[PDB]
RNA sequence: CGGAAGGGAUAACCGCUGAAAGCAUCUAAGCGGGAAGCCCGCCCCAAGAUGAGGCCUCCCACGGCGUCAAGCCGGUAAGGAC
RNA sequence: GGGGAGGUUUGGCACCUCGAUGUCGGCUCGUCGCAUCCUGGGGCUGAAGAAGGUCCCAAGGGUUGGGCUGUUCGCCCAUUAA
RNA sequence: CCGAGCGCGGGAACAACCGAGACCGCCAGCUAAGGCCCCCAAGUCUGGGCUAAGUGGUAAAGGAUGUGGCGCCGCGAAGACA
C-alpha cells in the first residue's frame, strides 16, 4: 500500500513580488500552496507550505492590462454587477489582485479555503516578524 | 549646444544653461552619447517604432537645450471693442465679453507678460508648458467665426 | 465639526422680526468629555460626550471605572462625534451661534409591522368595481419562468419607522444658554423624549 | 429639509509637444482640458468581514479526580437571566 | 443596386408541454435594454443672435391630466423640459 | 453512429463530432483522441518566425502610410522624394 503520511510541521516560505508577472507567480504560489511541490504529496490531508508575499504593488503585467483588466462584483440587488478595472485595486486594497489571482487557482472545495488561509500577502515588505522566512524566487 | 551643460543620467537627461536646469524625461532602450561639447543619440536597431523614438528624443533633448538657452516666449493678439487684458502682479485679469473679468494663474516657470491691451507675449522655458499656456489662453475665449473678436495666436484670420 | 447630544423637548412655533416660524426645542445640557480617541490610541479622532445624571448605584458596572478614568458624574449616556477635538471638559450650547444650520440625527417613531400601503405609499388598488379582496395589496411582485426568482431588497410590507433618521440644514434659531435650550427649524426626527445628537451640516 | 457643492479618473471631443514620414498630424512615448454620468463625498445597513476587527473599563487562581494529551464536577467573582 | 445587425411584428418548421404552460386589454408592483423624447457634454451646418437641422457621447433621473372605443393602436382636448 | 453502446476517454457540461466495442478481478506497464503553467494527469521543453488586437475567445459587402516577407517597373551622387 502507498506512503500512508502523517502530521507535518507548517513549512513557511518568503516570497518577493518584484517585476513578477502576475500570473507565473500566483503559479507556484499555488502549487506551492498545496503541498504539491514535496513528493510526501497526499490530497487527502492536505499540508502545503504557508507562503507569505511582499511588495504586491511591484508586480508586473503586460501590455492593455492595468487599464483592461476587469473585475466583477456582484451583490444580489439589481444592477450590483459593479465592475472595477485594474488600476483602481492597485489604489485602493492592492494585495487583492494577487490573491484572487491565487484563491483562482486553488481548489473549489472546502480544503481549498483552507489552504487561501496559508497564503499571505501585504506590500512594504515587512511581513508579521515570526520565525520562519525561507526567501524564494 | 553651446554653454549648456547637458548631463546624461540613466533613465533621463538633466540640461542646465543661463535659465536654469530641467529634467527631461528620456526613452529607455536609446543611446544619449555626449560627444564633445554637442550631443547625439543613436537606435538599438532599425524598426519602426524604433523610429519614432529616435526622431522624437531627437527633438526632444533639443528642447532641453533651447529651453534653458534662449526660452521661449508666444504672442497674442485680442481682437474686439471691450475686449482686452490688464496685467496685475504675476496674474493678469482680462475682461472679454464675460460679465465676470477673466482671472488667469501663472504656472511656475512661466511668466507671461503684457506690452499691450491687446498684444500678449508669453514667457517660459518649455515647449510643453508654453504650448499649453498658449492654448490654454485662446481656449478662453476662441476666434469668432462670423467676424474679429477673441484671442488669436499670430495666425490667419478666421474670417 | 461640532457636535452634541440632547433630547427632543417638543416644538412650537416663534416671530422672527414680523413672520411666524416653527420651531423645535432641543435640549443641549452639558456633555462631559469622556474619552479623546486619537489616531494614535484607536484610529480616528472624536470624543465620548456623557449627559443626564445617574443614581451611582446603578452604574456599578465597571462604567464605575470608565468614568473615574476621566473624573465625572456618572452620566447616563454616551456617544462619540467623529473629527471634534474641543476644549475644556464640557461643550456646551454656546458651540452653536443663532444663524448655523445643523444636522439632527435621531430615532423616528415605531410604526410597527406596518402596511406596505401606510410604509412605501403605495396605491393598494380599486375600492368599487374589483374584488374586495385586494383593496390594500401590492399585487403582483415578479415576472414569469425569468427570472423566476424576486429582486433583494424589493419593497414589502414589514416592521418600519423605529430607525436611524437624519434631518439636514435645520438652521439654529434663538439658542438660549441661560437653561441649556436650543431652538431649530421645526421638523426633527424621534419623539419627545428620544436621544438626538446635533452636528455641522454640509452647505460647503 | 434633501437632489448638491467639492475632489479624482473618463466618454465623445477641443488642444499642447512630436515622430515614424526633414513638411504635416491630438498619438504611437508623454501632457492638459471636458458630461445630469464612473469612483469618493451626503443619508441608512453592516465584524456570520468563520479574513469573526478596535479602544476604554471590571473579575482572575485548582479546591477534588486527569501520571500525559483532551476533559469532568459543585461553589464562585465581575457581570448576566428568570 | 448591394452587405449585415436585431429577434418587437406577420409568416415557415412542428422539437418539450393535450393524465392542461389561463388566453386581450385595464389595475397594482415593477426591473432591464439603448437603436435616447427630455435634461447634461460635443463636431458639422445652407450655424449672425435666438431658434433649428443632422450626427456623436451619454441611462442618472424624468417621461402629465382628460374626451372616444373592451381595445392594444389611434384621432382629438389642455398643458409640458419631454 | 444513436436506436439497443444516456458503459468508458476527449470535446467544460451534450444520444449519435474524434478515440475506442465493457465476461469479472489487480494500489501493473504501453498507448488513442486531445493534451503536457494552476484548478487538473503530463515540457513555464527545444529551434525559427508572425501578432500587440485580449486578435486568440472564431460575423459580411466595403473601407484604411497597421506591421512583416517575396517579385516587377520608374527617378537617383552627371545630384533623386519632401
Ligand atoms: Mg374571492
Ligand atoms: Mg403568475
Ligand atoms: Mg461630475
Ligand atoms: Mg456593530
Ligand atoms: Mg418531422
Ligand atoms: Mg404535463
Ligand atoms: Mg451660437
Ligand atoms: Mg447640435
Ligand atoms: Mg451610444
Ligand atoms: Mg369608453
Ligand atoms: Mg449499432
Ligand atoms: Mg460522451
Ligand atoms: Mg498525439
Amino acid at each position: 500500500k502507498t506512503y500512508v503520511p502523517k502530521q507535518v510541521e507548517p513549512r513557511w516560505v518568503l516570497i518577493d513580488a518584484e517585476g513578477k508577472t502576475l500570473g507565473r507567480l500566483a503559479t507556484k504560489i499555488a502549487t506551492l500552496l498545496r503541498g504539491k511541490h514535496r513528493p510526501d504529496w497526499t490530497p487527502n490531508v492536505a499540508m502545503g507550505d504557508f507562503v507569505v508575499v511582499v511588495n504586491a504593488d511591484k508586480i508586473r503585467v503586460t501590455g492593455k492590462k492595468l487599464e483592461q483588466k476587469i473585475y466583477t462584483r456582484y451583490s444580489g440587488y439589481p444592477g450590483g454587477l459593479k465592475k472595477i478595472p485594474l488600476e483602481k485595486m492597485l489604489a485602493t486594497h492592492p494585495e487583492r489582485v494577487l490573491e484572487h489571482a491565487v484563491k483562482g487557482m486553488l481548489p473549489k472545495g472546502p480544503l481549498g479555503r483552507r489552504l487561501f488561509k496559508r497564503l499571505k500577502v501585504y506590500a512594504g515588505p515587512d511581513h508579521p516578524h515570526q520565525a520562519q522566512r525561507p526567501e524564494k524566487l | 549646444p553651446k554653454g549648456v551643460s547637458v548631463e546624461v543620467a540613466p533613465g533621463r537627461v538633466k540640461v542646465k544653461g543661463p535659465k536654469g536646469e530641467l529634467e527631461v524625461p528620456v526613452s529607455p532602450e536609446m543611446r544619449v552619447v555626449v560627444e564633445e561639447g554637442v550631443v547625439r543619440v543613436e537606435r538599438p536597431s532599425d524598426e519602426r517604432r524604433h523610429k519614432s523614438l529616435h526622431g522624437l528624443t531627437r527633438t526632444l533633448i533639443a528642447n532641453a537645450v533651447k529651453g534653458v538657452s534662449e526660452g521661449y516666449s508666444k504672442e497674442l493678439l485680442i481682437k474686439g471693442i471691450g475686449y482686452r487684458a490688464r496685467l496685475v502682479g504675476r496674474a493678469l485679469e482680462l475682461t472679454v465679453g464675460f460679465s465676470h473679468p477673466v482671472v488667469v494663474e501663472p504656472p511656475e516657470g512661466i511668466t507671461f507678460e503684457v506690452p499691450e491691451p491687446t498684444r500678449v507675449r508669453v514667457s517660459g522655458i518649455d515647449k510643453q508648458k508654453v504650448g499649453q499656456v498658449a492654448a490654454n489662453i485662446r481656449a478662453i475665449r476662441k476666434p469668432s467665426a462670423y467676424h474679429e473678436k477673441g484671442i488669436y495666436y499670430a495666425g490667419e484670420p478666421v474670417r | 465639526m461640532k457636535g452634541i447630544l440632547g433630547v427632543k423637548v417638543g416644538m412650537t412655533r416663534i416671530f422672527r422680526d414680523d413672520r411666524a416660524v416653527p420651531v423645535t426645542v432641543i435640549l443641549a445640557g452639558p456633555c462631559p468629555v469622556v474619552q479623546r480617541r486619537t489616531p494614535e490610541k484607536d484610529g480616528y479622532t472624536a470624543v465620548q460626550l456623557g449627559f443626564l445624571p445617574q443614581n451611582p448605584k446603578r452604574v456599578n458596572r465597571p462604567l464605575k471605572g470608565h468614568f473615574a478614568k476621566a473624573g465625572v458624574e456618572p452620566v447616563r449616556i454616551l456617544r462619540e462625534i467623529r473629527d471634534f477635538n474641543p476644549e475644556g471638559d464640557t461643550v456646551t450650547v454656546e458651540i452653536f451661534k443663532p444663524g448655523e444650520r445643523v444636522d439632527v440625527t435621531g430615532t423616528s417613531k415605531g410604526r410597527g409591522f406596518a402596511g406596505v400601503m401606510k410604509r412605501w405609499n403605495f396605491a393598494g388598488g380599486p375600492d368599487s368595481h374589483g374584488a374586495h379582496k385586494i383593496h390594500r395589496h401590492p399585487g403582483s411582485i415578479g415576472n414569469r419562468k425569468t427570472p423566476g426568482r424576486v429582486y433583494k431588497g424589493k419593497k414589502m410590507a414589514g416592521h418600519y419607522g423605529a430607525e436611524r433618521v437624519t434631518v439636514m440644514n435645520l438652521e439654529v434659531v434663538d439658542v438660549i444658554p441661560e437653561e441649556n435650550l436650543l431652538l431649530v427649524k421645526g421638523a426633527v426626527p424621534g419623539p419627545n423624549g428620544g436621544l438626538v445628537i446635533v452636528r455641522e451640516t454640509k452647505k460647503a
